[PDB]
């Protein structure tokens, strides 16, 4: 993934998280947080920190 | 938790076919002729009662624009179902759909529920993909098949009801 596009989607999911936290949907905060974790793992992989 | 079944579903397909419009029709019961191309991937949910059980659809709406193709695995991986959308008026989008099937088959279990949505079915006078042929292809890959219209609210509910029926979780 083009690195800047990956960083932008991380920011997008963070925006979904900010909104799901401001509301009451706890189960969706977790779903979105899991996706955030996965995007961050992919970013760390693209930087060579893990395989 | 015990009563509510979470269902992760991912929308895939070429830019312009109507993935986001399908999602907005299902979730918000609306249509926008001027909806913009998706950036990255979007997310919506809907809680329903189908087959006398409660389900929450967790819907990931991927960007079909070319630069985002490499982002899609972040959304289709771990999905219970993939909805691959084409435009019945553009045969090239059905060829693209077959590429998406290959991508899924390379990276996901053969058991994943696949649904094929031939969207923009309201545009009957300019059809390029024959329904008979699309249905036959869907059968050949054991996929759900519907022709849909997000604009005219045709077969959108049917699509999700059948996905729910097929997911064995
Ligand atoms: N006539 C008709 N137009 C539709 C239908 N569904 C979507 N459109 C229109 O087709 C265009 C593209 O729809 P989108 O929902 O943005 O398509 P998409 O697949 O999400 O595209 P990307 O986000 O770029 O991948 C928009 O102008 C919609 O208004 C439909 O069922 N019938
Ligand atoms: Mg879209």
């Amino acid at each position: 993934i083009e690195e800047e596009l990956l960083l932008q989607q991380i920011d997008n999911i963070k925006a979904y998280i900010f909104d799901a936290k401001q509301c009451g949907r706890l189960d969706e905060v977790e779903v979105l947080t899991e996706n955030l974790r996965e995007l961050k793992h992919t970013l760390a992989k693209q930087k060579g920190g893990t395989d | 938790g015990s009563a509510l079944r979470e269902l992760k579903v991912c929308l895939l397909g070429d830019t312009g076919v109507g993935k986001s419009s399908i999602m907005w029709r299902f979730v918000e019961d609306s249509f926008d002729p001027n909806i913009n191309p998706t950036i990255g991937a979007s997310f919506m949910t809907k809680t329903v009662q189908y087959q006398n059980e409660l389900h929450k659809f967790l819907i990931w709406d991927t960007a079909g624009l070319e630069r985002f193709r490499a982002l899609a695995p972040m959304y289709y991986r771990g999905s219970a179902a993939a909805i691959i959308v084409y435009d019945i008026t553009k045969e090239e989008t059905f060829s693209t759909l077959k590429n998406w099937v290959r991508e899924l088959r390379q990276h996901g279990p053969p058991s994943i529920v696949v649904a094929i949505a031939g969207n923009k079915c309201d545009l009957t006078d300019v059809r390029e993909v024959m329904e008979r042929d699309a249905k036959d292809y869907a059968d050949s890959i054991h996929a759900i098949f519907v022709e849909t219209s997000a604009k005219n609210a045709i077969n959108i509910n049917e699509l999700f009801i059948e996905i729910s029926r097929r997911i064995p979780s």
